[PDB]
């Protein structure tokens, strides 16, 4: 339930997203800011400091998958349930990630967009992006 | 526990925001109200339209409390005691709302100080706002 | 991700024995006491200023019974919790502005009251089944936004 | 904070539990694992089948820790320091899970001690388990 204005606010900014970096930054920050989230990422090698998190090649590559997945979500805002259904079962049934962490990651993503865009990440833009991440987090959590 | 590093991060960040703190308090509320509109319902007495003087004036009050907290990182409970009572006893603010406002504070800060908003400082600021929220919700525990 | 047949049996067997006059107000009462910010929603209910006023509050009891009954409606339609709670979800979200986290808190407090009332009969298994119910009710209530 | 009444409620309750605490810990785990299967994933090394000796044994440990905490309500951080290290640094337990176990501990106590489990004692016990949880996750802040 984003408005048309909100759709173009989101798309407007998203087109400017550094797709190679932003996902990794958001994931790195999640891992740093909420350290229990590292439990899911033992195969990722060194996450022992912020600097290793932020230089972790796999965090960067996987963060890029997470970002593309968001992009996926932005192209299917009228069907996030379907778009995220298998990832929902992945996260819930294989990975056992508590859904609260989807919200945190969404919000860290928002922090990273704010960081990257500054004044352009207006309260309105953020508002639109908050619906997207809520929609994504809810779509991901909809498999329990 | 705010570590020496956290406290340094929080303080240098607050040093950096300088005379903007008040405006950022208002932006943070604006962001909260827009992003999480149920938070508006705590301010039925406020004009919440764009450029609201009440929101601006209130963001300044919120800013000032955080600025006070930043001066008293050792003793947030003591610094924010009056405000704990206000928020729990008079306002009955749902704990969830502190997380929303805290998030919006972080966002506001990230919007204005990209350079300062490193992952570590993000973590420290997060811990800061959560520590303030904890004290502001302490009369629930 | 719903209840097994066995769990549905567990839930309805206990539910039949729930004191419909008391369990609702007791859960709502303990919610208001355990999570005092929830009193913000109940300014019209009069004295909630002590555990004793909460627990002897007639409007807490009468409302809690409506709440319990809405849970019974849920238990009678476990495969259509979305439909059963649509109107209530709009009420709570759009009109009451209750954060959904509190639906979960209330469901868990209800689980506590069920434990309290049934004791050993409220087995880990009966509990698990009830946790699905209360999560389902909370989720159905949350479905608005 | 934990008031005199809270501490009185916690202590009198723990006293009523008396020698059942260990069993109750096992029951609380059993309740957690059944109600919130995702919590099982922290114990892949445990046989989680009914009657599990590991679950029984671990419930005694958890109960012991809680009993230790009851004896040190004015110093949960010191009393539980090793355990905060463990749960945060070693186990990396999602803070969410403490709510779940805390919930099932309340349920377990309600199942066994209907008389003690007044609304007021419920609230004190809640505060207690939340305070224990805060400490056990404190190495995330
Ligand atoms: C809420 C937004 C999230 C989105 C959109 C998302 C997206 C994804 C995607 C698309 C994949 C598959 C990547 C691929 O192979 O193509 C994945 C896997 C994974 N996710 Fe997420 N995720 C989210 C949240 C989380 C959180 C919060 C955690 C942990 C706290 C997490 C943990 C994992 C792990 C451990 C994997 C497997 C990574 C690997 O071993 O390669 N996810 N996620
Ligand atoms: C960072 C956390 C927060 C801080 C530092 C803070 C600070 C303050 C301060 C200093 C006041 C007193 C203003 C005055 O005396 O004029 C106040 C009042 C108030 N607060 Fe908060 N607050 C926080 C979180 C919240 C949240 C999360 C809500 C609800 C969404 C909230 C709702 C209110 C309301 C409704 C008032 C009365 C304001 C007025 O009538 O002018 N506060 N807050
Ligand atoms: C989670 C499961 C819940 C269920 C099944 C439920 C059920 C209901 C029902 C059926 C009504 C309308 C009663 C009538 O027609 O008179 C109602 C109203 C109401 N609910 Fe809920 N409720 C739930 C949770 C909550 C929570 C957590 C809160 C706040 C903490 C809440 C606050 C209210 C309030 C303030 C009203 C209006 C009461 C009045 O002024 O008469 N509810 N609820
Ligand atoms: C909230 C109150 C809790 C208390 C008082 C507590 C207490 C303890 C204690 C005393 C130990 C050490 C046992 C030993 O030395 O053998 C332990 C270990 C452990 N804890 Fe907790 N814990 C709590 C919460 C949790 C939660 C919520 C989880 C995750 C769902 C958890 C997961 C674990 C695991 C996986 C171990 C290792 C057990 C073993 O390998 O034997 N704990 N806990």
């Amino acid at each position: 339930h984003l408005t048309a204005e909100e759709k173009s606010l989101v798309s407007g900014l998203w087109a400017k997203v550094n797709v190679d970096e932003v996902g990794g930054e958001a994931l790195g920050r999640l891992l740093i800011v909420y350290p229990w989230t590292q439990r899911f990422f033992d195969s990722f090698g060194d996450l022992s400091t912020p600097d290793s998190v932020m230089s972790n090649a796999k965090v960067k590559a996987h963060g890029k998958k997470v970002l593309n997945s968001f992009s996926d979500g932005l192209k299917n805002l009228d069907n996030l349930k379907g778009t995220f259904a298998k990832l929902s079962e992945l996260h819930c049934d294989k990975l056992h990630v508590d859904p609260e962490n989807f919200k945190l990651l969404g919000n860290v993503l928002v922090c990273v967009l704010a960081h990257h865009f500054g004044k352009e990440f207006t309260p309105q833009v953020q508002a639109a992006y908050q619906k997207v991440v809520a929609g994504v987090a809810n779509a991901l959590a909809h498999k329990y | 526990v705010l570590s020496p590093a956290d406290k340094t991060n929080i303080k240098s960040t607050w040093d950096k925001i300088g005379g903007h703190a008040g405006d950022y308090g208002g932006e943070a509320l604006d962001r909260t109200f827009q992003s999480f509109p149920t938070t508006k319902t705590y301010f039925p007495h406020f004009d919440l339209s764009p450029g609201s003087a009440q929101v601006k004036a209130h963001g300044k009050k919120v800013a000032d409390a955080l600025t006070t907290a930043v001066a008293h990182l050792d003793d947030l409970p003591g610094a924010l005691s009056a405000l704990s009572d206000l928020h729990a006893y008079k306002l009955r603010v749902d704990p969830v709302n502190f997380k929303l406002l805290s998030h919006c504070l972080l966002v506001t800060l990230a919007c204005h100080h990209p350079t300062e908003f490193t992952p570590a400082v993000h973590a420290s600021l997060d811990k800061f706002f959560t520590a303030v929220s904890t004290v502001l919700t302490s009369k629930y525990r």
